[PDB]
């Protein structure tokens, strides 16, 4: 963090983290596709309700990382 | 989903007046007096009567917020009674020496001795309930703060009694919607276990953090603040652990370790109460919050994501057990008995785990020192944890009986313990048989070795030594764990395993307990009786439905008395007589529980210390040689601490010398009925309704005797009537007095 | 076969990544499926240069870092279209006609990839010089 | 500007501005329609590229309201 | 021997992966020296690339004598941690240890 901030450089662990969940936690789901769909009907590769779990999951791990490190 | 009918249940006083509506059996008559007791015995078991898994889960539904009611009006007389009459503000004053006491009896005949001296300007019935102790610690200072509550706790009484009307009168939902197990773990875990542990480590910081940060530095019950100030005055509660000056926004920043004063891993007992560590208490069920509602997360519902139960047991299957736990999934949804028995089980056990982990770990501010609670909070969990236990036991067989199925069960889980059921049996009937020789023997052969005058060749210290050899590696890593493997704690869980002995005043709060050649012995005693109280349950479980003796026991159903004289004679056949049984070992079992625990805690963990720490014991450790003998189980502990309950008339501790008494009775008067039988006394009525007859007034309900399984069921009530009773005033004298 | 049959070979999870990239897409116009690679490989590039540079410690770090970043764009442009002028010798027509079998838009391709390559580059340098 | 920064009430002013434009530059465009269409094919209400433009009438007038108060 | 072209590419991948993440890195440090830009190479007082795992696995099995083996007096040896020890006037053993000099070398 030699360009930037102290509190700004968890952003990049806990953004990474949601991307870390959602590579491996992503081919994990069985049902997939369940609704409700995204809000202005744009056709998007996963569904709002299976992202905000990887944005929960992301949240976890990253919490995981954060206080790890 | 949300599925719900109208209106199922009219609010009409037709079925209140005229008894017995609800069975085919009844609305007719009693022609004989077992009418009386069939009502009162077949209430509530709906499945009995509605054949219709819809209607009874709605009965079962409805009940619950019944009961829901009835714990808050229960628990609105123990927060009316203590605001109103109780010694709360002069036990506040001085929490030491003072001894709690609610209940002021009123001035009638000389039961207003029992209100004696106390300690303040109060006179009462020592309270042994510990209300005291734990009110301190939320943080309730004045009795007006309570008082509000037994209000809150009686309209929480009455709305939950509406929500038991409405969710049965009005609106009373569907089958479908009681099948959702995903749904309702998921809420369970999330909503009442994690958030309402959230809330309480709310309250816990919001409320009774502070107030215990100057409760402890020594100042008042009067010049300390309120708790709506703490929350109002940022700079009151930023002078006591002083990180509240940065607020919410350490905690979303995630910088969690600005949090060191309020939020810590001490893990130790409070040396200025004896207890825990309020601030250790806090963090505990903020994590225990966090892990509870990730744990809500885990299953699946209409959203795609999450854990189905039904589709984890298939592909749970191996090849010793064939189809694995397929259709088990489908057990605890369609039978409800088999639902009871799995929630009892570790409801009861759970109930042991807390009485362990209060002692050696107190909860409490000045709990752990007044041992006339702290003995009494084990004994009574011990009792609920083994009465829960024995209904394990019980709702376990009933789902045997009728609720289960062959069909769903083909060469899975269930089926196949029931196809080596006496490869069980018969191996758990020999471990009894070797724990009851070389557990409870061992005590013979110390009467044996002793009374013979030859105390080097029985078992003790001093003899042959049967240490345990385990238990006190155990206490070796519990003990180092703490700073060699848990390097954040400062001390170790408890101090059981080890370390100084931590007093408040003179009275020891917690110090280590030792294991010694005696506690080899009685362990495995509790072993002993355990494992044949299982064996009664399981035995009466495995052999529910049929065995060699009788094909057709579920035929009979669950409680029928007796298949006769025949087959050689077989009485007590039945899976309710093993429950009958079961109540008599549990009773055997945890009796032994509970007497290892007061005297073990009396001679080896409380008593009073000096000035320099010198520690001076109750009985001055007499558990190392008496307890490993019969006759020192009499002489040094049951002869002697037998003594403070019958030189106790004409004190405030009498009743306790009349319960004692009281309770001696009603046992003996269970053997009445266990002893005997039926056919002697429904014979003796012919003698008494000829008294009636020969004066021309015999009564039209005839007057008839106990059914067989009533007549077992009314002794063992009255028996357990007794021996808990018996000790529940002989424990309650003898710590008041010398504890 | 030619290909081997492992149990993860042609796995859905790491598919619905393969065919939803923007080079592998359905529908993307070769101007435009160059522009989502270009504001993809630029946007971390500055990453580097900023902080493991020469100067690190000055004004002067992100600013001169970043001034790399958009010159190492530039040299893969540069090597992007000499792939397109040894590859596609007008662009000589093949089995599929992709934008990377068959040529036909790699001048869009090689424009479109400079245009998020120097726009995601100064972006970051916003975001880390400013913000 | 009571509750809020002296830099931080500058947005309202601005984006303000974006819906001050569109809601009378937006129906004064004739030709609308043309592309391109959105990133995720969303079928929304408006065009990326009239919306640029509003945000762009949109920077220009808040531009004339800030230093004009 | 049916995927031993996935084997050897990964593993040649991983050669030259290595070869310029452990050798490289002293052509680097060659330069910086060289150039006189000590700020600039891999060292200890400069950007430092610190064997963590080596020093993890260094402080857990030098605190072992006595949390997890409890038996033991002293250490599994001396080159995890703890005291020195002389025999004579010459040190029989003590704790080696690894800084990015050591994680340099490693990765050769
Ligand atoms: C009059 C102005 C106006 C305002 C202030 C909103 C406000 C909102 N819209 Mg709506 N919407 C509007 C008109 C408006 N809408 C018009 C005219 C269209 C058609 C072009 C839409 C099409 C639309 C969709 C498809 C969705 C929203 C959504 C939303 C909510 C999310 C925040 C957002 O991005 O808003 C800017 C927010 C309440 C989201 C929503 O439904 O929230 C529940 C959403 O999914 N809007
Ligand atoms: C997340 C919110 C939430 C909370 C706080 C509760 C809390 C409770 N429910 Mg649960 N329950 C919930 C959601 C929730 N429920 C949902 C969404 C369903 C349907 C899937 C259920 C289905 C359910 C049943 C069938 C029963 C409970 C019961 C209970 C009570 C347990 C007794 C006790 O410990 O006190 C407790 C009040 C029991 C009860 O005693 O009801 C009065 C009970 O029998 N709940
Ligand atoms: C569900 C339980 C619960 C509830 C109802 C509250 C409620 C509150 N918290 Mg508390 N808090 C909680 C759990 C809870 N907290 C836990 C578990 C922690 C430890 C992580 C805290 C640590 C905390 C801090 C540091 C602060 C609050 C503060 C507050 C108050 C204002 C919060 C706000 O509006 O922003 C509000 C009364 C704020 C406050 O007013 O403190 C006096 C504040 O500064 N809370
Ligand atoms: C204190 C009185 C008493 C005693 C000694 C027993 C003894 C026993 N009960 Mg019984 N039980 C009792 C009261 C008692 N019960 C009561 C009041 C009830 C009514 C509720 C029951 C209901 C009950 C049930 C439901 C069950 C038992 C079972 C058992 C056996 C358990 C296994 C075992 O320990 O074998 C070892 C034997 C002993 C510990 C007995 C003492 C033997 C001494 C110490 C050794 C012998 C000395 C010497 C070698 C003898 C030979 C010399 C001599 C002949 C000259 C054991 C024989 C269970 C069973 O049969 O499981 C297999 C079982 O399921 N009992
Ligand atoms: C002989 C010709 C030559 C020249 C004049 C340079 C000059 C430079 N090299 Mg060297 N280099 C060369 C050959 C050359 N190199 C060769 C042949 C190799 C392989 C052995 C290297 C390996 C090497 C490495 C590994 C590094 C350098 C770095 C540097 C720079 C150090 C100061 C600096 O970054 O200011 C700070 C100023 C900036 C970073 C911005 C300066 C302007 C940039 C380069 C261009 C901005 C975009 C521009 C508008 C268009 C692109 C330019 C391009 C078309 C020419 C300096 C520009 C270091 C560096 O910083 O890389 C950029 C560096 O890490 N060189
Ligand atoms: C491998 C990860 C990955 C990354 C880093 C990007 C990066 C990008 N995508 Mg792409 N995209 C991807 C895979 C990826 N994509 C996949 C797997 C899909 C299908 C679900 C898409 C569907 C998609 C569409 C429809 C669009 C983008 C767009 C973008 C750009 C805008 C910023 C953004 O919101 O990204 C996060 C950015 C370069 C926008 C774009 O095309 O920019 C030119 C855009 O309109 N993406
Ligand atoms: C010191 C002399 C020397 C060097 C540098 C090499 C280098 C190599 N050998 Mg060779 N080898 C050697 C002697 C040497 N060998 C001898 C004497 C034998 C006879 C026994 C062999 C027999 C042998 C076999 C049998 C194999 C190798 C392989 C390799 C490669 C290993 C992977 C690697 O590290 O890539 C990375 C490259 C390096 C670390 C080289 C140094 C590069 C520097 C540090 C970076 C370049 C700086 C700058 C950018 C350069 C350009 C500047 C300019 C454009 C301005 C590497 C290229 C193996 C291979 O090919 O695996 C894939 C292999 O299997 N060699
Ligand atoms: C204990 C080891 C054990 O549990 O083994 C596990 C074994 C079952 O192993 P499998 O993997 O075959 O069973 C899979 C199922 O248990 C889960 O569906 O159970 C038995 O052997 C029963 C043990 C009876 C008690 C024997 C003593
Ligand atoms: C951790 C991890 C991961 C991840 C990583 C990666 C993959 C990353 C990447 C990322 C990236 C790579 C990102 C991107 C971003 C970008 C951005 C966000 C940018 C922006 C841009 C823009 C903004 C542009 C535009 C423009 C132009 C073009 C021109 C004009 C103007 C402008 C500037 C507007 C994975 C998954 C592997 C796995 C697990 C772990
Ligand atoms: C549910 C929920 C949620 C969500 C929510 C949100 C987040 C929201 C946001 C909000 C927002 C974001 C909103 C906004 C809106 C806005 C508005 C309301 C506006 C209005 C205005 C107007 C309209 C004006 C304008 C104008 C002008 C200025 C001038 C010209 C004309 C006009 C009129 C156009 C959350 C997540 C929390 C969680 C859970 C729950
Ligand atoms: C004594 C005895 C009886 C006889 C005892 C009976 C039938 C109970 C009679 C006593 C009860 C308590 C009488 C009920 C009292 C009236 C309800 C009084 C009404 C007055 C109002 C004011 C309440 C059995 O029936 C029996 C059956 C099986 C095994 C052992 C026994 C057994 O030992």
């Amino acid at each position: 963090t030699q360009s930037v901030g102290e509190a700004a450089e968890k952003s990049f662990v806990m953004l990474a983290s949601v991307l870390f969940a959602g590579a491996v936690g992503g081919p994990g789901i069985k049902m997939k596709g369940q609704g409700p769909a995204w809000p202005f009907n744009a056709q998007i590769p996963f569904t709002p309700s299976e992202f905000l779990a990887v944005t929960a999951l992301g949240h976890i791990i990253g919490t995981g990382v954060i206080l790890g490190i | 989903k949300i599925v719900i009918d109208k209106d199922p249940v009219s609010t009409s006083f037709d079925k209140w007046a005229v008894p017995g509506h609800f069975s085919r059996t009844l609305a007719k008559g009693p022609k004989t007096t077992t009418w009386i007791w069939n009502l009162h015995a077949d209430v509530h078991d709906f499945d009995s009567y509605t054949s219709d898994l819809e209607e009874v889960s709605r009965k079962i539904f409805s009940a619950h917020f019944g009961h829901l009611a009835v714990v808050f009006i229960w628990l609105s007389g123990a927060y009316f009674h203590g605001a109103r009459f109780s010694n709360y503000e002069a036990w506040l004053s001085n929490p030491t020496t003072i001894k709690p006491s609610a209940q002021v009896v009123w001035p009638i005949v000389g039961q207003e001795i029992l209100n004696g001296d106390v300690g303040g300007g109060f006179q009462g019935i020592q309270i042994t309930s510990g209300l005291f102790q734990m009110w301190r610690a939320s943080g309730i200072t004045t009795e007006l703060q309570l008082y509000v509550t037994a209000i809150g706790a009686l309209v929480m009484a009455a709305l939950m009694l509406f929500a038991g009307w409405f969710h049965y009168h009005k609106a009373a939902p569907k089958l479908e919607w009681f099948q959702n197990a995903e749904s309702m773990m998921n809420h369970h875990l999330g909503g009442l276990f994690g958030l309402g542990s959230l809330s309480w480590a709310g309250h816990q910081i919001h409320v009774s953090l502070p107030v215990n940060k100057l409760l402890d530095s020594g100042v008042s019950p009067q010049e300390i603040p309120l708790p709506h100030e703490f929350i109002l005055n940022k700079d009151l509660i930023a002078q006591l652990y002083p990180s509240f000056g940065q607020g919410l926004t350490p905690f979303f920043t995630l910088n969690w370790n600005e949090y060191s004063d309020f939020l810590t891993f001490k893990g130790g007992l409070n040396p200025v109460t004896g207890g825990l560590w309020l601030s250790d208490s806090a963090h505990h069920h903020l994590a225990i919050a966090v892990l509870f509602i990730v744990a809500g997360h885990m299953y699946r519902t209409n959203w795609g994501i999450g854990h189905s139960m039904k589709e984890m047991y298939d592909s749970h299957k191996g090849p010793f057990t064939g189809e694995g736990h397929k259709g088990v999934y489908e057990i605890f949804t369609n039978s409800w008995h088999a639902q009871l028995s799995l929630n009892l089980a570790l409801f009861g056990s759970l109930s042991i785990i807390v009485a362990h982990h209060m002692y050696s770990m107190p909860p409490y501010p000045y709990l752990a020192t007044d041992y006339a609670t702290s003995l009494c909070l084990f004994t009574h969990h011990v009792w609920i944890g083994g009465f829960l236990i024995v209904g394990a036991g019980a709702h376990a067989a009933i789902f045997m009986v009728r609720d289960y199925d062959p069909a769903q069960n083909y060469n899975n889980l269930v089926d196949r313990v029931l196809r080596h059921r006496d490869a069980i049996i018969s191996h758990l009937n020999w471990v009894c048989i070797f724990l009851g020789f070389h557990s409870f023997g061992l005590y013979i052969h110390n009467d044996t070795m002793r009374a013979l005058g030859r105390p080097q060749d029985m078992f003790s210290d001093a003899a042959i030594q049967l240490q345990p050899v385990f238990a006190q590696w155990v206490q070796g890593v519990n003990s180092a764990a703490a700073g060699n493997t848990a390097p954040n704690a400062l001390a170790n869980a408890s101090y059981a395993f080890g370390g100084d002995i931590v007093s408040v005043g003179g009275k020891v709060a917690m110090m280590p307990i030792s294991l010694g050649t005696a506690d080899f012995l009685v362990h495995h005693i509790h072993a002993f009786t355990i494992h044949v109280t299982v064996l009664i349950l399981l035995k009466g479980v495995l052999f529910a439905r049929n065995s060699r003796l009788i094909p057709d026991k579920a035929n009979l159903g669950f409680r029928f008395p007796c298949d006769g004289p025949g087959r050689g004679g077989t009485c007590q056949v039945s899976a309710w007589d093993h429950v009958f049984l079961g109540l008599f070992w549990m009773y055997n079992s945890l009796s032994v529980v509970l007497f290892h625990f007061s005297w073990k805690m009396q001679s080896d963990v409380w008593g009073n210390v000096t000035a320099d720490g010198a520690v001076s014991h109750i009985t001055g450790n007499n558990f190392a040689q008496g307890a490993i003998t019969i006759n020192g189980w009499l002489r040094d502990f049951l002869w002697a601490q037998a003594s403070q309950v019958i030189q106790s008339y004409g004190s405030a501790l009498s009743a306790y010398g009349l319960m004692f008494l009281g309770a001696h009775f009603i046992w003996a008067f269970s053997l009445m009925f266990l002893f005997s039988g039926r056919g002697y006394w429904q014979e003796l009525i012919e003698s008494i309704v000829w008294a009636h007859n020969k004066l021309k007034f015999a009564p039209s309900i005839q007057p008839r005797a106990l059914s067989i399984t009533q007549g077992r069921a009314v002794g063992v009530a009255h028996y357990l009537l007794g021996g808990i009773a018996t000790t529940w005033s002989f424990f309650h004298a003898r710590i008041i007095s010398v504890g | 076969i030619g290909h081997l049959s492992t149990p993860i070979s042609n796995s859905s999870a790491v598919n619905g990544l393969l065919a939803n990239l923007p080079a592998y897409r359905k529908g993307l116009t070769p101007r435009l499926r160059g522009l989502e690679i270009g504001m993809a490989h630029g946007y971390f590039l500055t990453g580097p240069f900023v902080e493991l540079g020469p100067l690190r410690n000055t004004d002067g770090g992100i600013l001169y870092g970043s001034l790399s970043a958009v010159g190492l764009v530039v040299i893969l442009t540069a090597c992007l279209a000499l792939y397109g002028k040894a590859n596609f010798s007008g662009s000589s027509k093949s089995k599929d006609a992709t934008l990377w079998e068959s040529g036909e838009g790699w001048s869009d391709f090689v424009s479109g990839w400079l245009i998020g390559g120097a726009g995601s580059v100064g972006f970051a340098y916003l975001l880390l010089q400013y913000i």
